[PDB]
RNA sequence: AAAGAGGAGAGGUA
């Protein structure tokens, strides 16, 4: 109604993540709790992102699940792949191929993710290789929301060609909010809302806040035409 | 505020005379009695950095008097931190407390450096802790880390870092008492863990996997570890993450 | 008290049925003051009797004029308690009956019994007989509940309990505020101060009612009508009631919704969290009345006068007075307002006599008087509802040496707030720590928010589980509009009587209302509850019911006190003691031990000298603080000098000496009662210039 | 009387009475401290020595 | 004894 | 302040674990981190106590289903005793003692069954959860809630022979309420009448030692005191590691195994050194004590040791007499005013019974010297005069027990003892209580 | 303000740790605070928004470096 | 984002309250709670209303007096007139007058407010008068929201012999809601929200819903611009 | 300029 929004502090972490703090004031006695809770609920579970959904590793023995020449087995590679952050500019899925030979340390910068998909952190550790070893991998990306778990496959799978992974499409990593007194002098009750957002990097906190606010406005708009 | 405006009168008078030049003492007293709004702004900064002493009626040992830093509240009752109640032996069903104010600089220094309530950790009678969580914090920490054969949703999942488990819990995809595997490198103690490797599997290129009741370790040929996974519960992860985070700030 | 032994504070076997074994003070005189039992009576010699029923061959004769017996008459007979169960009020069932013989508990066959007690509650007093489900509690909690039931405040609109015991109407009737119809007639005239009853024959009876009077403890006494005009009444029907009674029954508290669960630390140690509906719906709002008095004496210098012309005061301080100088009825007064204006003609001599003699010779008579009028004390406000004036020439018996007396009455309304004490009938007490808006409280599947939240941690530690029975019965009572009454010691009819009764009532309520969520079979007493801040249900169902709660006379408005500087004592010159006279707090020797154990010497030294009785250091410290400089070093307290003079009065040669630094010169006595610095020493600290 | 017994025995056994007094007082002190600590430990009270 | 006459106690900060 | 990483505690966290964590944090990081750690733990516990929704109900109080048979056996035994007294074979004192012992043993068995049933049936019960997590309750109140109250005591401290066989969930009768009134009166009188003794004692203690202040650094003394563990027979009541913390050694400490030296003369003992000393044997240690200080004042800094509040050596200028006096005098005064928290129940303390695990025959020994004896229950038995060994042989199992002097034996050589039969009894001691007239 | 009470608590703990007697360091802090207050009261105006005891603690902790 | 809101039931109690039930569907997996809790919180605290704030009675100057011939005293009459329900069509305050004489039962039907104010329940009991009695009264009406306590700070005694009242402006009595599964064979986790409103009578449930929706939209709109 | 002085009973709260 008669409030103002300000941005206090912003940083960028080593892993290319982002952090943001916002202050909103003034509001009525109880409006801070409702605004903060609605914003948190919409931010944490109703935003769109990209994630790696299927992988395929070449040169895998079905017993001992161990790659020759690589110090990690299949489980650690699958766990390291799930943390890779991507940002696609098209609604159709794309595929990516990785081929590494010789003694080297594989990194997310060595994945050919087409001409449009981009890799936010090009320093993501994947695996290590020694002399006389090669790594061949295929990755598939998709669109979705939230933490999508898979069936019967916790992590440990070694069988069919394309392995299915449980993915997490969540641009926003953490949200906190607090309500404080902003009376100033002696008068009716007035509060101020402080909101902190940790984002994985593919989005900026201001953009996420704008998207959540737009979603809430679209949700509540068609309810005032009943009278 | 009613008590504070009376206990700190000369300091308020001095600050009214020095800053916001009034004139003499009589005008300041008239301003205080008339209850002008300015006196509250002056008092809010008069008391900043000035300790106060609190006492309860039966003083059985030296922990019955303690020094605190005051903040102004609206009402007619004194607010007390829950973690200092057992030392005072006080509960909130009718008790009363007494307040004293130091005057000289030496007294203020002694109150800050000898009797401040954040430095009384052990008991003079026996060197045992005295600020342990007492009634509902214990119940909450017990419920958080307990066991529940029922309500096991999302059990068997694999995680990296201690933050992925928390993030998955906040989304409702995992229960609070489920059994999950988490990648953790460090010292771990369990309950009823077997010191003998329950299973040992030796593979090619000189690698061995040893499986215990609550652990799974991968090793090279008489060398160093490569990975370690712990079988635990999300509430225990929350507890340990809180403890670890609190020790770095 | 000092010369009393220890056998007098114990319970004797002869007290049963004559003196209550629970109600007793909890102080230095514990066990020395007692209460008469409910059924006891005193004969014409001064001994206490109790009634019994006689049995013949094994049948209780319940229609044969009960027999009153004394302690020594029943020593040689086998007497059974009041919980023995009979078939049809006739023969005694069972085969082993507990009896009392020769002041000893024994057991006997149901054919040697001689007498049976009338009631199972014949052993307790009136106050202890108003606690339902008392056999499931501890005795100490019963004593505390009886004690705390007598400290309740009458409320604006009282309510009688849903779950009672059956003794409330007699307790309300036998105290003298309920008016009852003495005939069988109709009602002819009703008014807020008068009731008329006309019988069938044709004669009339009239009653007048009290209206907003004062009690010994500044509470309120008020009577209101119950009946309407033209109503048909009977004999013994209630037509008016007092301040703390419903329609014929005692009513001390209110019935409110309760849940047993912890909140975010606001129930930590017996603290209470309540809702805001209890404030704006005027629940737990009370009325208090206070009295102020003033008199006009006649001094040797001249009589004092009650007038309006008060020297050296503004016009805004005399708006509400009238002609004589007495406040008007119906005015609103705050602290510092003038109630009665009194002026004293006094000839003080504290000015040079030249101006006074010149004025006296020249003339121009003016005001040589002083102002000591009556003003309301700090922290008080309210409405003026009554002013009474008594003088001579009116047939009034005034105190000797006085000419006029004025009395003023002030009334106030008080609501519940943070820092007030609340309690129930089962020994559970607490202090209110937070008041919440109704949208933040937990709510039911119906959508109704709760009224109060209590911590369960205190139920098994205090061992008072009758409150759970009471709440679970009150829930069904509210859902059914039934208002049950239960008598204690109800397990003589079965094994799980209370539990089965509560379960049956709850099941009947569930069937009647048609809502399946009000009662559950897996968790009989538990319902699902949602969070008003986020909308998420809690993990487990909690216990919900209706509780009867009271508000006590210990209010935080009469407990907050502070002091900077005030009066001092005449002899020791130490600060006075007491809330009513701006007193200081005592620093006993245990606190001195604690400060010595800490190691803080300057704090202790400043406490002992500058802040208590160093007559010169007080003003120096005050003026140094005001000017922002350092506080000079202290001297010698006055109490040491007083002690030295007192010791010298006993013909003892005691003095202080100074050691000789060098040479043969002997040590020299020091004069402690001498002035060292040429500076003033006034009686009280003051701000110079 | 335990003190008297100790004093007599040690005075006969040793040469001087300074050492005898020291020994007797030491033994009595140890006995008293142990007795008091045991009585306190009978309940659930823990105090340093 | 220093408490009765009002001097610095010989323990703690008033040791010397 | 750093360089130590916390361990991952994969277990349930009760009050003891929290206290251990607080002690570890103080010992490793300091007094400034401990406050923030405690604040964080308090906030977490407060946040997650309300999510659970812990409540109390009538059906939450579970009573074991085997109470009636236990009670019936108790009544049979009591009736046997009363018949024996009526016939004229025992006096009144022996009957009173026998019935008291029988009821005490019955109550002990009942509470054991209650605990076992509560643990086995449902571990998430609210009463169990908030009683056995160390939150507020204790066993003596759950006992009265779901077991049985038992025997009472009157204000003079004597036992009443009529027990209360019901609990609070079932409801008392009129006679049992009358009996409970005595315990209520006992607690009421104890709270305000007996508190003067503790105050008088602490005032005397403060007056006797108000001038003991640290004035000296070292006195140069070789005298000291011998410290060992506090045991009762073969059970250790107080270990030696707890008693050695903060003390200064008066002589060098040598390992009984090798020539290694664990500590030198004039060395304070921290926790790790005390643990090392206890783990490697060592039954007695000589330390510096204030009892043997040679300072010409009160005590020196070297003969006192650590200050328990700060975990390091004392500072010069400390008033230790006041601290000692108000450390001794506080717990008794505090405990006097908490008597009413348990009603007026009688705190049991019975003799130690030796039972035969399996059936067999008794072999006895060769140093066994015994005399005819009459026990306190009115029975004929044998009193031992020297320590010996009892041999119980079975089908394929042979066991030996050690019998000390003064204990009573109910069997002889050659008898055929059945299973779970009493063989010997060690009676309670008369010390730690004051002796009065008969 | 940028200076919270937690930093002062850590600074006081550090001052206590790096000394042999707590009473002596308390007396030193009191003396420094008195001298600073007297210097302020007779000259200039200074950053008056901090009490002299806190100032003395800050300078004494900074001298440890 | 696109859904249907419909009204299922509408009933009236004894001319003193209203009831309404609405169904909103379809929604996402967890948006039912997000919409419902916000609607409940806004409905129960942030709505405007009308109430009586001042009363004047001829012959009485304080609240502890009585009138000859009236069955009740001033406190009961004040409590009775405090809970009177009115609706005002203009933002300015009005003044209502009442005069009754003789043996009668004074209800709310004989209060003349004028055509700018409407009285909802005309059977509200107020007082009773015997033969020789008269009652004259004047009432004041104002706008506000929530609970307002009396302040004795208006030193300007414009309200001469006017007895001030504690004011309660809350036109909504109760709100409840529930979430059901609208999934039909296909596993997609579609929600349906059912909302129930009990209203005081001066407002119909549809108007209250529209006002709450407008307030929520106004709250969440200004966050779409920058952050 | 002024303004309370002690004592004795009875009853309560932590
Ligand atoms: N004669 C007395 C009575 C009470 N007290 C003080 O008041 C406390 C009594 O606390 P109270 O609230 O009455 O009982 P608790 O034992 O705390 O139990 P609960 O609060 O659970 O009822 C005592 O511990 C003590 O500090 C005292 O010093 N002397
Ligand atoms: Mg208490
Ligand atoms: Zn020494």
């Amino acid at each position: 109604m008669t409030f103002q929004v300000e941005c206090v502090e912003s940083r960028t972490e080593a892993d290319q993540g982002q952090y943001g703090r916002f202050s909103i004031e003034p509001l009525a006695r109880g409006q801070g709790t409702t605004v903060g809770n609605a914003l948190r609920r919409v931010l944490l579970s109703n935003l769109e992102g990209t994630a790696v959904t299927a992988v395929r590793i070449g040169g895998v023995n079905h017993e001992f699940a161990t790659i020759p020449g690589v110090r990690e087995d299949v489980l650690d590679i699958l766990l390291n792949v799930r943390e890779l952050v991507v940002h696609a500019h098209s609604p159709q899925p794309q595929i990516g191929r990785l081929r590494v030979v010789g003694p080297a340390t594989v990194t997310a910068a060595d994945v050919d993710f087409g001409p449009e998909v981009e890799v936010i952190n090009p320093n993501h550790y994947i695996a290590s290789l020694s002399e006389g070893a090669t790594l061949e991998m295929e990755l598939k990306v998709e669109w979705g929301t939230g933490y999508r778990a898979i069936d019967r496959s916790h992590d440990e799978t070694t069988a069919l060609d394309f392995l299915q992974l449980d993915a997490v499409f969540m641009p926003v990593r953490r949200v906190n909010y607090s309500v404080e007194d902003a009376r100033v002098g002696e008068s009716t009750a007035i509060d101020r809302l402080v909101l902190e957002v940790w984002t994985n990097g593919s989005l900026s906190p201001q953009e996420a806040l704008s998207q959540a606010a737009s979603c809430l406005v679209a949700l509540f708009e068609p309810l005032k035409n009943v009278s | 505020r009613e008590m504070a405006i009376e206990l700190f009168q000369p300091f308020v008078i001095h600050r009214l005379i020095k800053n916001h030049s009034i004139n003499n003492i009589k005008q300041a007293k008239k301003l205080i009695q008339k209850n002008d709004p300015l006196i509250w702004d002056v008092l809010e900064e008069v008391i900043e950095g000035h300790p106060v002493m609190l006492n309860r009626a039966p003083t059985l040992h030296r922990l019955g008097i303690q020094a605190f830093e005051p903040i102004l509240v609206e009402g007619r009752a004194i607010q007390l931190h829950p973690l200092v109640c057992p030392a005072f032996n006080a509960d909130f069903d009718g008790d009363q407390m007494a307040v004293h104010v130091p005057l000289s600089i030496e007294a203020q220094a002694e109150a800050r450096m000898l009797m401040l309530a954040s430095g009384n950790i052990l008991s003079p009678a026996t060197g045992q802790p005295i600020v342990t969580p007492s009634q509902d914090m214990v119940l909450g920490c017990y419920y958080l880390t307990a066991e529940n054969p029922g309500a096991q949703k999302g059990a068997g999942r694999y995680f990296a870092n201690l933050e992925d488990a928390i993030r998955a819990f906040e989304q409702g995809s995992v229960d609070l008492h489920a059994w999950v595997w988490v990648r953790f490198d460090g010292e771990v103690e369990s309950e009823g863990e077997s010191d003998e490797p329950e299973s040992v599997v030796a593979a090619d290129d000189g690698t061995v996997t040893k499986t215990y009741r609550f652990r799974r370790i991968r090793e090279t040929e008489d060398g160093q570890r490569l990975s370690q996974y712990v079988k635990t519960t999300p509430g225990r992860i929350l507890f340990n993450n809180t403890v670890q985070t609190a020790l770095i700030h | 008290r000092e010369r009393a032994g220890f056998a007098v504070r114990d319970i004797h076997p002869s007290h049963y049925g004559r003196i209550c074994p629970i109600e007793t003070p909890e102080g230095p005189n514990a066990g020395l003051i007692g209460s008469l039992a409910t059924h006891a009576r005193v004969n014409d010699y001064g001994f206490i009797e109790t009634p019994f029923w006689r049995v013949e061959e094994g049948r209780v004769r319940k229609d044969l004029a009960p027999v009153y017996m004394t302690a020594d008459q029943e020593d040689d007979l086998r007497v059974a308690p009041g919980d023995v169960a009979t078939d049809d009020a006739g023969y005694i069932l069972g085969t082993t009956i507990p009896v009392r013989y020769r002041q000893d508990f024994t057991t006997t066959t149901p054919e040697r019994v001689d007498y049976v007690a009338l009631s199972p509650v014949q052993i307790i007093s009136v106050a202890t007989s108003l606690i339902p489900f008392l056999e499931h509690d501890d005795a100490n909690r019963a004593l505390m509940g009886s004690n705390m039931q007598r400290q309740a405040v009458p409320l604006l609109r009282p309510e009688r309990p849903l779950v009672g015991t059956g003794l409330e109407p007699q307790a309300a009737r036998d105290s003298g505020m309920v008016i009852t119809s003495p005939v069988d007639g109709t009602i002819s005239y009703v008014d807020a101060t008068h009731i008329e009853v006309t019988a069938d024959t044709g004669e009339k009876y009239g009653y007048a009612l009290q209206k907003y009077q004062r009690s010994n403890q500044d509470t309120c006494l008020n009577q209101r009508p119950i009946v309407f005009e033209g109503d048909r009444v009977q004999r013994g029907q209630v037509i008016a009631d007092g301040s703390a009674t419903e329609k014929g029954e005692l009513a001390l508290g209110q019935n409110i919704l309760v849940a047993y669960m912890p909140w975010e630390g606001y129930n930590y140690e017996d603290a209470i969290l309540i809702s805001e509906r209890l404030v704006y719906d005027d629940v737990y709002t009370s009325i208090h009345i206070e009295k102020f008095e003033i008199e006009a004496r006649q001094t040797k210098l001249g009589p004092e006068e009650i007038t309006r012309e008060i020297p050296n005061v503004g016009e805004d301080a005399l708006r509400q007075l009238d002609e004589n100088g007495i406040i008007r009825v119906g005015a609103w007064v705050e602290s510092g307002d003038i109630l009665v204006g009194k002026v004293t003609p006094k000839g003080e001599s504290d000015q040079p006599p030249e101006e006074k003699l010149l004025r006296a010779i020249f003339g121009e008579k003016a005001r040589d008087v002083r102002d000591n009028s009556l003003r309301v004390p700090n922290g008080e406000k309210g409405r003026v509802v009554d002013v009474r004036l008594f003088t001579r020439e009116q047939g009034d018996e005034l105190p000797p040496g006085a000419n006029m007396v004025v009395r003023v009455y002030v009334a106030q309304k008080r609501k519940i707030q943070v820092g007030d004490k609340m309690a129930g009938r089962h020994g559970n007490k607490g202090i209110i720590s937070r008041i919440l808006p109704c949208e933040d409280m937990p709510y039911l599947p119906d959508g109704t928010p709760l009224d109060i939240v209590l911590n369960p941690l205190g139920v098994p530690s205090r061992m008072n589980v009758g409150q759970v029975f009471e709440c679970m019965l009150g829930w069904a009572g509210q859902l059914l509009d039934a208002r049950f009454k239960v008598t204690p010691f109800d397990e003589m009819y079965g094994a799980e009587a209370s539990r089965l009764t509560v379960n049956a009532k709850l099941s009947e309520a569930r069937e009647q209302t048609g809502q399946p969520w009000v009662f559950s079979d897996d968790e009989p007493g538990k319902i699902q509850v949602y969070d008003g801040r986020t909308g998420e249900p809690f993990d487990r169902p909690v216990t919900v019911g209706r509780a009867y709660m009271l508000k006590l006379v210990h209010l935080v408005d009469d407990k907050i006190h502070a002091r900077s500087t005030g009066p001092y004592s005449l002899v020791t010159q130490q600060p006075l003691g007491g809330k009513a006279q701006q007193g200081g707090q005592r620093f006993g020797e245990m606190e001195v031990w604690a400060l010595e154990a800490y190691g803080a010497a300057y704090i202790l030294q400043e406490l002992l000298t500058v802040k208590s009785d160093d007559m010169q250091g007080r003003n120096e410290a005050l003026n140094a603080i005001v000017k922002g400089k350092a506080i000079p070093r202290p001297g010698t307290p006055e109490s040491f000098k007083v002690l030295m003079r007192e010791l010298q009065s006993l013909c003892l040669d005691i003095a202080v000496y100074k050691a000789s630094t060098e040479d043969y010169e002997e040590d020299k006595e020091v004069d402690l009662m001498a002035d060292v610095n040429q500076r003033r020493t006034p009686s009280r600290p003051t701000y110079e210039s | 009387d335990l003190l008297e017994i100790y004093y007599d025995y040690f005075r006969e056994q040793l040469g001087e009475d300074y050492e005898a007094a020291l020994e007797s007082l030491r033994r009595v002190q140890a006995l008293l401290v142990n007795e008091v600590q045991s009585v306190y430990q009978s309940q659930g009270i823990d105090i340093s020595d | 004894e220093n408490v009765i006459i009002g001097r610095l106690i010989p323990a703690g900060t008033g040791f010397k | 302040e750093a360089k130590s990483a916390p361990i991952f505690r994969n277990r349930v966290i009760d009050k003891k674990q929290l206290k251990k964590l607080i002690g570890w944090t103080f010992a490793h990081y300091g007094t400034a981190k401990t406050a923030v750690v405690a604040d964080d733990l308090k906030a977490l516990g407060f946040r997650y106590a309300t999510r659970a929704g812990v409540s109390i109900s009538i059906d939450d109080l579970k009573v074991p289903g085997s109470k009636a048979e236990l009670l019936e056996s108790a009544e049979k035994r009591i009736q046997e005793t009363e018949d024996r007294y009526t016939r004229g074979e025992i006096t009144e004192v022996e009957r009173f003692q026998k019935v008291i012992d029988t009821w005490a043993n019955t109550n002990d068995e009942l509470t054991d069954r209650v605990v076992k049933n509560f643990r086995e049936s449902d571990p998430l019960n609210s009463v169990y959860m908030m009683a056995f997590s160390g939150a507020r309750g204790n066993i003596s109140q759950v006992r009265q809630l779901v077991g049985m109250r038992g025997l009472m005591a009157n204000p003079q401290g004597e036992i009443i022979d009529l027990p209360i066989k019901t609990n609070f969930r079932e409801g008392l009768t009129v006679t049992e309420y009358i009996i409970s009134s005595y315990g209520a009166r006992k607690g009421l009188v104890d709270t305000a009448l007996r508190t003067a003794d503790s105050g008088y004692l602490t005032r005397r203690l403060v007056d006797v030692s108000q001038d003991v202040i640290i004035h000296e650094v070292d006195c140069g003394t070789s005298r000291g005191l011998f410290v060992e563990a506090m045991t009762d027979g073969d059970r250790i009541l107080i270990p030696i590691s707890q008693r050695l913390l903060g003390r200064v050694t008066a002589e060098a400490v040598l390992d009984p195994s090798t020539d290694e030296v664990l500590a030198e003369a004039g060395q304070d003992i921290n926790e790790d050194l005390a643990n090392r000393i206890e783990k490697a044997g060592i039954k007695k240690v000589k330390v510096r004590s204030p009892l043997t200080c040679e300072a010409a004042r009160s005590v020196c800094q070297k003969c006192y040791g650590w200050s328990l509040a700060h975990a390091q050596m004392v500072d010069m200028g400390e008033a230790v007499g006041i601290i000692a006096a108000q450390s001794i005098g506080e717990p008794g005064t505090q405990l006097t005013m908490r008597t009413f928290h348990t009603g007026g129940v009688f705190t049991g303390e019975t003799a130690r019974l030796l039972r035969a695990p399996v059936a067999g025959t008794i072999k006895l020994g060769k140093k066994a010297r015994t005399r005819p004896y009459r026990t306190r229950h009115g029975e004929e038995a044998l009193l031992a005069e020297a320590n010996f060994d009892l041999v119980l042989e079975g089908k394929g199992r042979k066991e030996t027990f050690a019998i000390l002097q003064g204990s009573t034996i109910f069997v002889q050589d050659g008898d055929k003892v059945a299973a779970e039969a009493i063989l010997a009894e060690v009676p309670v001691s008369g010390r730690t209580k004051r002796t009065v007239e008969k | 303000f940028d200076l919270d009470s937690q930093d002062l608590l850590f600074k006081a703990e550090s001052l206590i740790v790096n000394s042999t007697n707590r009473y002596h360091v308390t007396l030193q802090i009191a003396r420094r605070a008195k001298q600073a207050r007297y210097e302020e009261m007779e000259n200039l105006s200074e950053e008056t928004g901090i009490k002299p005891v806190l100032r003395a603690i800050l300078e004494m902790s900074d001298e440890l470096n």
